[PDB]
RNA sequence: UCGGAGAAAAUCCUCCGAAUGAUUAUAACCUAGACUUACAAGUCAAAGUAAAAAUAUCUUUGACCCAGAUA
RNA sequence: AACGAGCUUGGUGAUAGCUGGUUACCCAAAAAAUGAAUUUAAGUUCAAUUUUAAACUUGCUAAAAAAACAAAAUCAAAAA
RNA sequence: AAGAAAUUCGUACAUCUAGGAGCUAUAGAACUAGUACCGCAAGGGAAAGAUGAAAGACUAAUUAAAAGUAAGAACAAGCAAAGAUUAAACCUUGUACCUUUUGCAUAAUGAACUAACUAGAAAACUUCUAACUAAAAGAAUUACAGCUAGAAACCCCGAAACCAAAC
């Protein structure tokens, strides 16, 4: 045996750290042990792309139940308030609904006010003025 | 050429026994059906313990080969030049001391900053002087060789080079013989027009 | 895998022994010597791979060779095995045609 | 590794911005080989950019230990309590420079 | 016995942190332990403060 | 040399230093990782993965393209056919150019050899050295040169300049000693007598026209002025000509040296020829 | 079988209602193309994912400049269900050596040579 | 064919090569064709002349022929009165 | 095994033949460029030269080795 | 103590176009399973593909008339 | 597939008993032993040991360290984890590995687990790096820019059988 090799126990060290945590012989025995370790990092890749759009459903289920309690679906909320050139996204509405419930309740004025514009203006014909709110600031 | 210095010498007597040299291991242990087990047919196969060894050093292997003569002669020069350049050879009239004590060749090399080891080169064996052979003899980092014994490897490992004026001319006319010469007609130790 | 729990003994080598120190000497004997005795001749080994070098077949064939007719009845025996298998792995097995 | 491994949550040292900054590297410490192929490169480093280093960052105290040594090695401590040490086996220059300047910001 | 020096020197290593972990050595203050000037400690305190 | 200023700032070179040239070194790549593991190369499951497969030449059982191709002497009697090496007149003038053959004396392919105009292989066939045309025009040398073989245009450049050309036959043993003459010396034995040519070249070397070693000196005279006339040259009368005596010299049949007859013994050692004086050798060497 | 298919050319004979819906004139017609690929070649025959990549519409909803020339347009009309076809426009004029850096592509299909940030006022 | 020999550990040539192709220095391989000397009386005149050309081999013919001599029969040969002299060498090639 | 024909470039798809003879104005040698083609084998051919003073006309196959027959 | 032919050793590392296996990381490219011959169809050799390096110049898409066919491919001027 | 000879070369380290880019208890001899044990016989054929200067100092210590257990059974829900979370489990996402099968796995093989051992090897041509260059090579070889040297390559286990001599 000219050349073994000498450092076996630190490349068994570097799986079984990561299995410490499973449970059964999976978080000691090797053989078992390397299987479940690649399955765990396989998963916390692929959790990467998933966790942001749960915490997008999350913000939208949010907005939702503030929505409402004013009265206005969220289709509602979201499109009017871009109708008035507010850029707010989903993540701070949700913040703006938890700790700002005065603020948020003027957002909701804004875009119920801009949406019934949009009602009248598509029976007005064209022939009716523009809506107060409903003026787009031009940029260049 | 240091390399092929260490490695044209070198023979390894590392040796491994193959199945076929291995004590025993004729008959086949158990029959290949209805047993439930692996299937052999030896119990010296190198899957086994205290079987043969599939891939290992087989016998006495050497690493032979030999650097072309202008090569290893054009490898001097350059070692030659890189210790006068680097401040490492010192040029000498004779080896004569004035005294054996192998302490006064130790302190006198730290006097004019010579290094930890110093090789030494006389013209030939036969004539070199008592006083520095007793000084040397004793001493492990100063070495003593004939100008026939200088070679790349051994300069590489001493710090510095001492060189005879008699050995310049020596080492001169061997080496700069190389370039300028013809091909072999046959070996050289045989009479040529003007060869020694 | 289990680990030695004490550190070995330190390994002392001398690097200017009287072998280490003196290693390469004599081998531009040839050539600083007006060429009377070539190198290898100062090869220290085997008779037959003394300033010779070959393939395992080529090394079985040439002890063979040298020292066949002086060699022990086990000896002869395994190393003439030893050329019909080599014989037959290198003439007739491998990827290249 | 997540579910392996701790989290914890954002934080400053102590407030450490919001009257004045402070800056939280206070100790480093470089360990060299006089004559090492491997400390080369942080032998480098000590003889052109250590010293402005130091000017530049004034509330860090730097310690250069040149000794017998296989492998340089920089340890850096801070006021929270916290020491990292790093490597410098045979580093570049420029390598040593970016780290160091990492462990100070 | 496997050849080297180096697996056993790691080792060591290894038992080291097992054996802090299990009896923690009792604190010593800072100046004991080594690379420790007080007359530049002291200094780099105020530049540290900007005062 | 500002390159070897260069040495004269960096560290001492030594063992410790030392570095290939860059790229002389190609990795050698072991069956361990997965690029190169697994299959390792052989490919899937197969004759040609387990290293069994046919020899080369052999094309999966029809018959080969090297077996349907009749048999043809192109090499028959290939180890016999006797071999020359080509001398040229452009590579004899460059060789006197550049004082490697001597003119002023006779030129043999001792000569040649000596000065390494030309490399001799008689274990591989070579009888010697044939003259060629090539360089003819700028040929502008006297001298004496004997060949094996010469061709018309050769021999009138020779002839030209006022030179003389003789075709001689050496057998494959008096070539050997002719190339390396030492070698031979050293091992002990006497001169040997030179064989006269075979039966097809005898022929050849009997002809005036050829310049044959054994051809009649009655008729070269009239062989060299008919050279003269065909290729437009006055024939030089060379007796007048100093060096007469140089290029008049020709071997005898049997002598392989100049000035050595067969059956001396050359003692190199001591600086001193040995001849016999034993009167039944004296008349094997003499013949 | 599936094939390159013709076209018959009445297809791009267009209508007098058609110039009023487009807004296009059939006099001074426009010179250059702004193509934008807005659909996938995978699933599509080989010829068509060719000319994609001649044309430059390797990434999609990035809009590249064509010339308005027969030749170009033969090459448009193998892929015309791949792309959006929107004819570039200068209401400032072209862009000069002064301008180059200060142009920007608007999704109308105009090329404007200032570019500022700043509300209109 | 035989890589290592046991005797001489060397290559070996497959001399029923040797005895059907000629090699020019070149690289090139000249042959036969087969059936040259085959039922000629059924055989038209233009066939029979096709078949008593000389003919050169390919590329992948020429690299199996190649592996199956050895260096000997690869070397320049300077025979008197040769008659392939000038075939030996390859003139105005670019390529 | 090969050739002819339909489907029409598939088929265990459907047919006819060939391992030919007849016919003779006897049908050379040499040589550009091409076809066909895994290889092997198989096709067409200007120019030049030579016999004569229009080609052969109907319309296919077996390699290498090895044995024969002769001048 | 499993005889259509005992057992042991040796030849022997028998041979196996068959089953199984063939141990670090990173980067790049990638066929196709088509045609031909083979006691050949569980294999092999050649073509064809693919690939590495090098040389120097046109290639790919398209392609009018116009022929060849019968009354969407082959060919490929100019251009783009 | 096999394969000469003629003919050239070679005084081999010489001196005295030396040497290792050989193994270190599954290695290196099968070997602590041809023993124990197995077979009527020929024959086959193992395993293992570890204190200190002193045991006429009571036999040493050293190590979160393998699998396996114990300390400490479990608590709706699911390839056993991942994202997470104030929170271990609850919520959400997620059809074990290898090998093959057509690129397909709910197929079919193989794996109770731990430790050690356990499988690509050669230089004809080609490429890269150098020496010298119409010549190169330390004799025999190649050469119409070559020649010389270096570096770069082609696995493992497994039959039924066949033959010789013993029992
Ligand atoms: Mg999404
Ligand atoms: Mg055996
Ligand atoms: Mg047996
Ligand atoms: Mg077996
Ligand atoms: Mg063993
Ligand atoms: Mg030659
Ligand atoms: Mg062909
Ligand atoms: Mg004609
Ligand atoms: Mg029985
Ligand atoms: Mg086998
Ligand atoms: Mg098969
Ligand atoms: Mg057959
Ligand atoms: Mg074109
Ligand atoms: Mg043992
Ligand atoms: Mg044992
Ligand atoms: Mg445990
Ligand atoms: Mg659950
Ligand atoms: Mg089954
Ligand atoms: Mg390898």
């Amino acid at each position: 045996l000219r050349n073994r090799l000498t450092d076996r126990y630190w490349r068994v060290q570097e799986v079984l750290k990561h299995a410490q945590h499973f449970r059964g012989r999976k978080n000691r025995c090797y053989r078992l042990a390397v299987r479940a370790v690649t399955r765990a990092f396989v998963k916390c890749t692929k959790a990467r792309r998933l966790k942001k759009r749960n915490l997008r459903t999350l913000w939208i289920n949010r907005i939702t139940a503030a929505s409402q309690e004013h009265g206005l679906k969220y289709p509602a909320f979201i499109v009017n308030l871009i109708k008035c050139q507010v850029e707010l996204n989903r993540k701070v509405l949700v913040d703006l609904a938890i700790y700002e419930p005065k603020t948020f309740k003027s957002l909701a004025a804004l875009a119920k006010r801009r949406q019934q514009e949009g009602f009248a203006a598509a029976l007005g014909d064209g022939k009716e003025p523009e809506g107060i709110f409903s003026r787009v600031v031009q940029y260049h | 050429v240091a390399i092929w210095q260490r490695n044209f010498r070198r023979i390894s007597y590392a040796n491994t026994k193959t199945r076929a040299e291995v004590s025993g291991g004729g008959r086949k242990p158990w029959q290949q059906k209805g047993s439930g087990r692996a299937r052999h047919g030896s119990i010296r196969s190198p899957l086994w313990r205290g079987g043969g060894v599939a891939h290992g050093p087989r016998g006495p292997t050497s690493y032979y080969y030999m650097l072309p003569m202008k090569v290893r002669a054009l490898g001097l020069k350059v070692a030659l030049t890189v210790k006068l350049m680097q401040d490492d050879l010192h040029i000498v009239d004779s080896l004569e001391l004035p005294t054996a004590d192998p302490q006064y060749l130790t302190e006198l090399a730290q006097y004019r900053h010579w290094g930890s080891s110093v090789l030494l080169v006389d013209l030939t064996h036969e004539e070199m002087p008592k006083n520095v052979v007793a000084a040397t003899s004793g001493l492990n980092s100063f070495n003593l060789i004939p100008a026939v014994g200088l070679n790349v490897y051994s300069m590489l490992k001493h710090q510095t080079l001492v060189l005879t004026l008699p050995s310049v001319a020596f080492l001169e006319d061997k080496l700069l013989w190389q370039d300028s010469r013809y091909t072999p007609l046959y070996p050289f130790r045989l009479p040529y027009s003007d060869f020694p | 895998a289990f680990v030695r729990l004490t550190l070995p003994p330190p390994k002392v080598v001398d690097r200017w022994n009287e072998k280490r120190a003196l290693f390469g000497v004599y081998d531009n004997i040839g050539i600083l010597g007006n060429f009377e005795k070539h190198p290898k001749e100062l090869i220290k080994g085997p008779v037959w791979l003394r300033g010779w070098r070959g393939n395992e077949l080529q090394r079985c064939v040439r002890k063979k060779k040298f020292v066949g007719n002086r060699m022990f009845i086990e000896d002869l025996h395994n190393l003439n095995k030893r050329i019909s298998y080599l014989y037959k792995h290198f003439n007739r097995h491998g990827k290249y045609r | 590794t997540g579910r392996g491994t701790s989290s914890r949550f954002l934080t400053s040292v102590l407030h450490n911005g919001l009257g004045r900054y402070v800056q939280q590297l206070q100790r480093l410490s470089l360990s060299l080989s006089r004559d090492a192929p491997s400390s080369r490169g942080a032998r480098e480093f000590v003889e052109r950019e250590v010293t402005d280093f130091a000017r530049r960052n004034p509330g860090v105290v730097v310690y250069v230990n040149p000794r017998p040594c296989a492998m340089p090695r920089i340890v850096a401590e801070y006021l929270n309590g916290a020491v990292r040490e790093e490597n410098v086996n045979s580093k570049s220059v420029e390598e040593i420079k970016s780290l160091v300047q990492k462990l100070a910001d | 016995v496997k050849k080297g020096f180096r697996a056993a020197f790691r080792f060591q290593k290894e038992l080291e942190r097992w054996r802090l972990l299990r009896c923690p050595p009792p604190p010593v203050r800072r100046s004991e332990k080594p690379n420790w000037d007080y007359h530049a400690e002291v200094q780099a305190f105020g530049s540290r403060l900007q005062e | 040399g500002t390159s070897l200023d260069l040495l004269r700032s960096l560290p001492r070179v030594s063992l410790a230093n030392l570095k290939p040239s860059p790229n002389s070194r190609k990795r050698e790549r072991r069956p361990r990782d997965r690029r190169r593991g697994r299959k390792c190369g052989r490919g899937h499951k197969g004759e040609r993965q387990r290293g069994t497969r046919p020899r080369l030449g052999f094309e999966g059982g029809q018959t080969p393209f090297y077996i349907r191709i009749p048999k043809y002497g192109f090499n028959e009697g290939h180890s016999f056919r006797h071999q020359y090496q080509p001398l040229s007149l452009r590579r004899l003038q460059y060789l006197i150019d550049l004082g490697r053959v001597d003119p002023t004396q006779p030129i043999d392919l001792t000569q040649l050899v000596n000065g390494r105009g030309v490399t001799i292989q008689p274990l591989k066939r070579d009888y010697g050295v044939q003259l060629v045309e090539e360089g003819a025009d700028t040929f502008q040398a006297k001298i004496n040169i004997e060949v094996q073989l010469a061709s018309e245009l050769a021999i009138a450049a020779i002839e030209k300049n006022g030179g003389v050309v003789t075709t001689a036959f050496y057998d494959p043993r008096s070539l050997e000693i002719l190339c390396k003459p030492i070698p031979f010396f050293l091992r002990g034995q006497p001169i040997p007598k030179r064989m006269l040519p075979p039966e097809s070249l005898v022929p050849y070397y009997t002809d005036a026209k050829n310049r044959g070693y054994l051809a009649d000196p009655a008729k070269f005279p009239e062989a060299r002025l008919e050279l003269a006339m065909k290729f437009g040259y006055v024939l030089p009368d060379i007796t007048k000509d100093e060096l007469f005596r140089m290029l008049s010299a020709r071997k005898d049949p049997r002598q392989i040296f100049f000035g050595l007859a067969p059956g001396w013994v050359v003692n190199m050692a001591d600086k001193k020829i040995l001849k016999p004086t034993d009167e039944n050798l004296l008349k094997y060497y003499s013949s | 079988k599936f094939t390159k298919s013709r076209i018959p050319d009445k297809v791009f004979q267009p209508k007098p209602e058609d110039h009023e819906k487009y807004g296009g004139d059939p006099q001074n017609p426009h010179k250059l193309h702004i193509v934008t690929r807005i659909r996938s070649t995978k699933r599509r025959p080989y010829w068509e994912k060719d000319t994609i990549k001649m044309l430059g519409l390797q990434k999609a909803h990035s809009p590249q400049i064509h010339k308005n020339i027969p030749s170009v347009n033969a090459k448009l009309k193998v892929v015309k269900h791949l792309i959006r076809i929107q004819p570039l426009k200068l209401p400032q004029g072209l862009p000069t050596e002064e301008t180059m850096s200060s142009t920007c592509l608007k999704s109308t299909g105009e090329l404007v040579v200032q570019w500022h940030l700043k509300p209109v006022e | 064919l035989t890589y290592c020999s046991t005797r001489k550990g060397k290559r070996k040539t497959v001399k029923s090569v040797v005895h059907r192709f000629l090699r020019l220095h070149s690289g090139l391989w000249l042959r036969r064709k087969a059936g040259y000397k085959k039922k000629l009386w059924k055989k038209s005149t233009a066939r029979k002349k096709r078949l008593r050309e000389f003919v050169f081999c390919s590329k992948t013919q020429s690299k199996l022929l190649d592996k199956m001599t050895t260096s000997f029969w690869k070397r320049r040969n300077w025979y008197a009165g040769d008659p392939y002299q000038m075939y030996h060498d390859r003139t105005n090639l670019r390529v």
